[PDB]
């Protein structure tokens, strides 16, 4: 054929590929992480705008820490092979690298680590996309007019 | 050829290193809101750096906090792209 | 308005 180039990732396998959103409203009382009013207009917001987008949405409510982990890595361990990409959006408290579950914190690092090229294989060279909603810390950007 | 283990990812947070982020209680959060106003506007016409490029402009323009308690109120917001992507990514194909 |  004709001169090819290569500057784009591949979005032509049969699936965009997954969509997790895991919205986390509700708090066990004994955190004292106060509910997010409002994230559940966040997360029909998302699964509306990535359905359009042709991605397989998977919506999770109030999941635990434990919950959390436990499905990034059932998800990390679907065969992605037929997926062009990968999306996890996330709605929580935070920190700076860390994202709460219902009942404590989740290192942000131990959620993205099973989507390493390493770890899985039917993801390397595609995509794998984390959009986090939640805090950093606790600083407040003044701004200038 | 080997590929870094870190390659590939798009960290799409909603607010700098070290930040608040806002979310209001009725309308949603600053960052999702905008997000997903953009995706829809333009997700068959740009790539995601300049989309994701969009979103930190509609943030950083279009809201600003309102708070009873002055250490709340006057607020501002800029998203934080961080990408370890290797090629441009356009959600739409042929 | 509300904090993450
Ligand atoms: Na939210
Ligand atoms: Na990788
Ligand atoms: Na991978
Ligand atoms: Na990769
Ligand atoms: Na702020
Ligand atoms: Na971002
Ligand atoms: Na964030
Ligand atoms: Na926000
Ligand atoms: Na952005
Ligand atoms: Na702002
Ligand atoms: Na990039």
């Amino acid at each position: 054929s004709g001169i090819s180039l290569d500057n784009s990732y591949k979005m032509d396998y049969p699936e965009m590929g997954l969509c997790i959103i895991i919205n986390n409203k509700n708090f066990h009382k004994s955190t004292g992480m106060t509910s997010r009013s409002g994230t559940d207009v966040d997360a029909a917001n998302l699964r509306e705008t990535f359905r359009n987008l042709k991605y397989e949405v998977r919506n999770k409510n109030d999941l635990t820490r434990e919950e959390i982990v436990e499905l990034m890595r059932d998800v990390s361990k679907e065969d992605h092979s037929k997926r062009s990409s990968f999306v996890c959006v996330l709605l929580s408290h935070g920190e700076e690298g860390i994202i709460f579950g219902t009942n404590g914190p989740v290192d942000l690092k131990k959620i993205t680590n099973f989507f390493r090229g390493d770890r899985c294989r039917s993801l390397t060279g595609k995509p794998k996309l984390f959009i986090i909603q939640a805090c950093r810390g606790t600083e407040l950007d003044c701004g200038i007019e | 050829h080997k590929i870094p283990v870190e390659a590939d990812f798009l960290y799409a947070y909603s607010t700098a290193p070290g930040y608040y982020s806002w979310r209001n209680s009725k309308d949603g959060s600053w960052f999702i809101q905008s997000l997903c106003a953009m995706l829809k506007q333009y997700a068959d016409k740009l790539e995601f750096m300049h989309i994701l490029t969009r979103v930190n402009r509609k943030v950083a323009d279009e809201f600003e906090s309102f708070s009873f308690d002055a250490t709340f109120h006057a607020k501002k917001q800029i998203p934080c792209i961080v990408s370890m992507l290797t090629k441009e990514l356009y959600f739409y194909h042929h | 308005d509300e904090v993450d």
